[PDB]
RNA sequence: GGCUAAUCCCCCAUGUGGACCCGCCCCUUGGGGUGUGUCCAAAGGGCUUUGCCCGCUUCCGGAUGGGCCCGCGUCCCAUCAGCUAGUUGGUGGGGUAAUGGCCCACCAAGGCGACGACGGGUAGCCGGUCUGAGAGGAUGGCCGGCCACAGGGGCACUGAGACACGGGCCCCACUCCUACGGGAGGCAGCAGUUAGGAAUCUUCCGCAAUGGGCGCAAGCCUGACGGAGCGACGCCGCUUGGAGGAAGAAGCCCUUCGGGGUGUAAACUCCUGAACCCGGGACGAAACCCCCGACGAGGGGACUGACGGUACCGGGGUAAUAGCGCCGGCCAACUCCGUGCCAGCAGCCGCGGUAAUACGGAGGGCGCGAGCGUUACCCGGAUUCACUGGGCGUAAAGGGCGUGUAGGCGGCCUGGGGCGUCCCAUGUGAAAGACCACGGCUCAACCGUGGGGGAGCGUGGGAUACGCUCAGGCUAGACG
RNA sequence: AAAA
RNA sequence: GACUUUUAAUC
């Protein structure tokens, strides 16, 4: 039994792009799916689509990565460089709206969850709600 | 040395035994009530909590009983006495009680 | 250590141990003279080290350097002992303070008086 | 008691020409002229490469051994620089600026910072009219920097304020001659000072 | 506003009194992680009419004994010893920590 | 009894007393009820006496009883001009 | 033993009202109304004397102060694991302003503990303070709030209030007086003595100001306070000079009697003028009170400063304290002589064994300067108890292995609740302090005025993604 | 043998 | 005193 699905999926991804897989599956859940949706719409993957597997609900998580580089060791820069699950079971991690993160003056995303639904801490200080900061992004 | 103040001290003493006199008088009679009542002497049982009820209320004119402990004491009183006439009684005088 | 297990144990604080019981953690301590010898160094070095073995105020008897040219302390004067360790003779970590008490200032010095205590010598 | 004693050493030390003398640290003698070597039995010897701390140290013992300020006073003009919000190294220079000590000297009535100093203790200056004796004294915009009426026939003041005929005076100050009289404008931008220091430096020297 | 406590009642042994005991639940000052601690109180049952294992509303009240500053408010659902039950054992565990071994 | 009082917080030579309103038994600058003025008697400054009229007038009607010197300045600041 | 006054004590009366018992109500723990019956009041004094002042009595309310109760928070040791008999609860009673095992009798057998009871150590708590980028650590003197104590212990009396620092009683220790029977005491109030200690001040001035007690008032009392005194103990301001201007008596200057630079520094010239002298000389103080007005509003008048002949202003006027630490590296600053593992130094690394930038002296230099340096202690650096922010194959560190209790943690879909979580409003967050702005003392330290923020907690309303809980469903975990 |  | 770079030991 998987004990943190969300931290699961994140380093499932982590480690997908680490070998540059394109694509790369996931256990579907409407949650994981949820912060899909802002992991595409903050452009750090091509996307992601619903499918089954030996019959089971799954997620293909599409990959995205820099372009081929110079000089030695000609591997593409990683869009995704860093993704880390913030609160996790076993030391749940709250906010204030007041007291939201600001990843890497802006260049990165902080996805919370809040009783308005999942979103960006952008999106989060914009209607202004905190929640559980469910994980990093840059 | 001698603080003139020693006069309160005399005071006091005089004092407590004013206080020490008062009541002494009303626990004699509020038992001397408690007794005849006990007895179903209705009559002079009432006519004795009716003193008690004066002397007490008398003491809180003072800072002897004073207050409350007035208020108590009568309640506690005009209780037992009520309480101990359910003996076939039957409130004569009816002096204090308001039956 | 999981957060559980930090949250059932934590972290232990870590208590300081003084170099110098000299007491009531004050500054100085006035003491006694017991005796009087002279020791010698160990690790690399060789010397005749002036040492006194100091009867405490604060109940303790103590040995305690005598920093300086040459002293003049006998076996019953009265001292004030500093604190501060002499790294070549193991368990003398006190000095004496010259120039309080029986011990005397040290003579003919000229540069780090205010130490050793000695009076400004006049420039006449 | 600021220093008292050898000067014209002290631009020596630091390599550099103070004018800790006004007049004389022009004429073929500051001592920084024919003999521009450190002081002492060993300043002519070879120099070793200073530590970043000895360069950030000189540094800043340049930059007060000029205006004659303590270490005590300095740290805690700096101390204030520091609070206030504002590149910390100019408004520091600003304070600095604001000494009234030196301002007596920007404007003239005296030669040098020092000399400036004594005209403040004996009374011979006064500030939007009262007298003021206090060196450390901080002029504020606007302030008016007169000369002790009583002070204005002084062999010394005269000299002085005769020779300011002529002589133009920094774009953040203006004074008249005449009834012997200057006003604070503005306090001096960092670029309106000409000064031989690096104070990011200096502002390094007390980070460490 | 007089507090106002829920909680399950883990002893009837008492005349006109209950033993209630209330979870807290909440982050730790430190560490964060919510911690879950718990306290029992001694709650007035005039009409010795409340059960085992109910859950009951506690109102903080006027004292009526030494030890015993709440009065049953209200049941919130009857009957549930599974928390009673909890509470049992970890008191039955107790009779083992010491010189010898007891259960587990 | 509750008053209107003079609180001492200058410094030496240098009084600045609060115009307060207070229980006769504390402190002469211990814990007060409120401020409703303050007071300089060297007059340093063209504000050396404010008091709020609207609140003076408050205790004084709830039983404050006022120190002399606190009555005079109150007085100042028209707290029992009717006029 | 005898006499006597009253705002001292008591009795009768009037009962606005209030107290108590029982009901012929609303409210909801003992709140409010009502009616019968009981029950309870008072003090007089002064005059500008037929009025006014001060005061008395009962009751409702305000204001201020306080008691009690509850949630949450508050150090170290588990080499302290079981603790408890008024102990947990009940009925009745006592007690109090009042709730309560607060205390008592009687019945019950309970109550507390690993979420750390009980025991031991240490300790007044807080606003705050120091430190730190922060989280945090350390701390709680001065000032402000609360608590506790008043030679050690116990007790109660009098009061609105005490279980009472300068009130009382008893026991104990100690001091003193004693015609030896018996009595007097309590500086943890100001000051001072003595002892202890490394160490901590005047047996000062004043009641003028602010505050307090009593008095109608005049006024009395106030070691509270306002001041002065001693101590660089701290912080801030200031002085020992400014501008010119390169020579060396008996000179320590590489002394078995073996002479480098300091440095415009000095000399010296000119200028200013700390001390000190003479003259003037304060704010802080206008109320209380008296007069007019009605003892009101308002106006008028007078009395009164310890500090102090001090601050400050004017006039005159002298070039007139400098010290302490350091110079091998860390760390800014180098040479000569003496010494020879000695004498000595040393924060850590180390230095001294005959050429020592490390010892002692000297010249020179660096640092700070009425200070400088030492010792002790706190935070930092130290992500070196790691929440932020650490580790465990070989550096210190995986339990000898299993089973399993408590506990921590929990797959996918839907729904209800809304405890965690988030949001809005609102109350609370005294003052001082800290931050910012402006202002007063010539500046500053210091002080004044104004401003802003704040978690935590209470209340009302709201959200429902995640955690939780209840309900249903699933088959990818698990089991068969 | 000790110190470098 | 002698040897060693000084010293212990050694003559
Ligand atoms: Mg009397
Ligand atoms: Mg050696
Ligand atoms: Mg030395
Ligand atoms: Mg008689
Ligand atoms: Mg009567
Ligand atoms: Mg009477
Ligand atoms: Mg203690
Ligand atoms: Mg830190
Ligand atoms: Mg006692
Ligand atoms: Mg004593
Ligand atoms: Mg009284
Ligand atoms: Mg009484
Ligand atoms: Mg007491
Ligand atoms: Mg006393
Ligand atoms: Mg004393
Ligand atoms: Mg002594
Ligand atoms: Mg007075
Ligand atoms: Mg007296
Ligand atoms: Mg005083
Ligand atoms: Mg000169
Ligand atoms: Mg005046
Ligand atoms: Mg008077
Ligand atoms: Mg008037
Ligand atoms: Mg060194
Ligand atoms: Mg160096
Ligand atoms: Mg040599
Ligand atoms: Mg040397
Ligand atoms: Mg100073
Ligand atoms: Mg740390
Ligand atoms: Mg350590
Ligand atoms: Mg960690
Ligand atoms: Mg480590
Ligand atoms: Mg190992
Ligand atoms: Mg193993
Ligand atoms: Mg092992
Ligand atoms: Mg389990
Ligand atoms: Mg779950
Ligand atoms: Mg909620
Ligand atoms: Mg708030
Ligand atoms: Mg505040
Ligand atoms: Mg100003
Ligand atoms: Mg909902
Ligand atoms: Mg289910
Ligand atoms: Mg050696
Ligand atoms: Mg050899
Ligand atoms: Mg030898
Ligand atoms: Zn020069």
């Amino acid at each position: 039994m998987l004990t943190d699905p969300i931290a699961d999926m994140l380093t499932r991804i982590r480690n997908a792009t680490r070998v540059y897989k394109e694509s790369t599956d996931v256990p579907a859940s409407r949650f994981k799916e949820e912060i899909l949706r802002i992991l595409a719409r903050e452009g750090f993957i091509k996307g992601y689509e619903r499918v089954d597997v030996d019959g089971k609900p799954y997620l293909r998580v599409y990959l995205k990565y820099g372009p081929r580089r110079q000089g030695p060791d000609p591997r593409p820069e990683q869009v995704i460089h860093h993704i880390r699950r913030i609160s996790k079971p076993g030391r749940r991690v709250y906010v204030g709206v007041k007291e939201i993160p600001r990843v890497r003056r802006g260049l990165g995303i902080a996805i919370l969850s809040t009783s308005k639904g999942v979103l960006t801490d952008r999106e989060a200080r914009k209607l202004g709600v905190g929640g559980e900061l469910i994980c990093e992004v840059w | 040395r001698n603080l003139s103040a020693l006069k309160r001290h005399r005071q006091s003493l005089k004092r407590r035994l004013r206080n020490k006199a008062k009541k002494s008088a009303i626990k004699t009679l509020s038992k001397k009530a408690i007794q005849l009542a006990q007895e179903g002497k209705a009559e002079e049982a009432l006519k004795i909590m009716r003193k008690a009820e004066s002397l007490i209320d008398k003491a809180a004119k003072g800072s002897t009983l004073h207050k409350n402990a007035a208020a108590r004491r009568k309640s506690r009183l005009m209780r037992k006495v009520r309480q101990l006439l359910e003996a076939a009684g039957a409130p004569l005088i009816g002096g204090g009680l308001s039956a | 250590p999981t957060i559980n297990q930090l949250v059932r144990k934590g972290r232990e604080k870590v208590r300081k141990k003084s170099k110098v019981p000299a007491l009531k953690g004050a500054p100085f301590r006035r003491g006694v003279c017991t005796v009087v010898r002279t020791v010698t160094p160990k690790k690399p070095n060789s010397a005749l080290r002036k040492v006194a073995k100091v009867r405490l105020t604060s109940g303790y008897e103590v040995t305690a350097y005598i920093p300086g040219e040459g002293h003049n302390l006998q076996e019953h004067s009265v001292v004030l002992i500093r604190g501060g360790r002499v790294k070549d003779l193991p368990g003398v970590r006190y000095h004496i303070v010259r120039g309080v008490y029986d011990a005397a200032g040290v003579k003919d010095r000229k540069k780090s008086r205010s130490k050793y205590g000695t009076k400004k010598p006049k420039e006449a | 008691g600021r220093y008292i004693g050898p000067v014209c050493r002290l631009c020596r030390r630091e390599g550099v020409k103070l004018y800790l003398k006004g007049e004389r640290c022009y004429s073929p003698k500051c001592a920084m002229e024919r003999r521009p070597y450190p002081p002492g039995q060993h300043g002519q010897k070879r120099a070793r490469r200073p530590s970043d701390y000895a360069v950030r140290l000189r540094e800043k013992q340049k930059l007060r051994r000029i205006y004659g300020i303590s270490e005590r006073q300095f740290r805690n003009l700096f101390e204030e620089a520091s609070k206030k919000k504002g590149v910390t190294g100019s408004v520091f220079l600003g304070l600095l600026e604001s000494r009234l000590d030196n301002v007596v000297y920007r404007l003239g009535f005296a030669v040098s910072r020092r000399q400036a100093r004594q005209l403040v203790r004996h009374g011979h200056i006064t500030v939007n009219g009262r007298r003021v004796d206090l060196p450390s004294y901080r002029v504020r915009p606007g302030d008016e920097i007169a000369v002790a009426e009583k002070s204005r026939n002084l062999e010394l003041i005269r000299q002085n304020l005769e020779a300011m005929k002529g002589r133009k005076v920094g774009p953040w100050l203006s004074l008249d001659v005449e009834g012997m009289k200057g006003k604070f404008l503005r306090l001096p931008d960092r670029e309106d000072l000409a000064l031989p220091v690096n104070e990011q430096l200096v502002i390094e020297f007390y980070s460490r | 506003p007089k507090k106002v406590l829920t909680g399950v009642v883990v002893s009837d042994k008492m005349q006109k009194t209950v033993t209630v005991l209330v979870e807290r639940q909440f982050p730790h000052p430190l560490y964060g992680k919510v911690i879950k601690r718990s306290k029992k109180y001694l709650a007035h049952d005039p009409e010795e009419k409340y059960k085992l294992g109910d859950v009951v509303e506690i109102i903080e009240s006027r004292p009526i004994s030494k030890r015993k500053r709440f009065r049953v408010l209200r049941l919130v659902e009857s009957g549930r010893m599974d928390l009673v039950e909890k509470y049992l054992i970890r008191r039955q565990n107790y009779q083992s920590l010491s010189k010898r071994g007891g259960k587990a | 009894m509750v008053k209107i009082r003079l609180a001492r917080f200058g410094s030496k030579h240098n009084p600045h007393y609060r115009i307060v309103v207070t229980d006769a038994r504390r402190k002469r600058d211990g814990k007060y009820i409120e401020k409703i003025g303050y007071y300089d008697p060297r007059k340093t400054t063209p504000d050396w006496l404010k008091v709020d009229v609207e609140r003076a007038r408050y205790w004084l009607s709830v039983g404050a009883q006022p120190t002399d010197t606190a009555r005079r300045l109150l007085r100042q600041a028209g707290v029992f001009r009717q006029e």
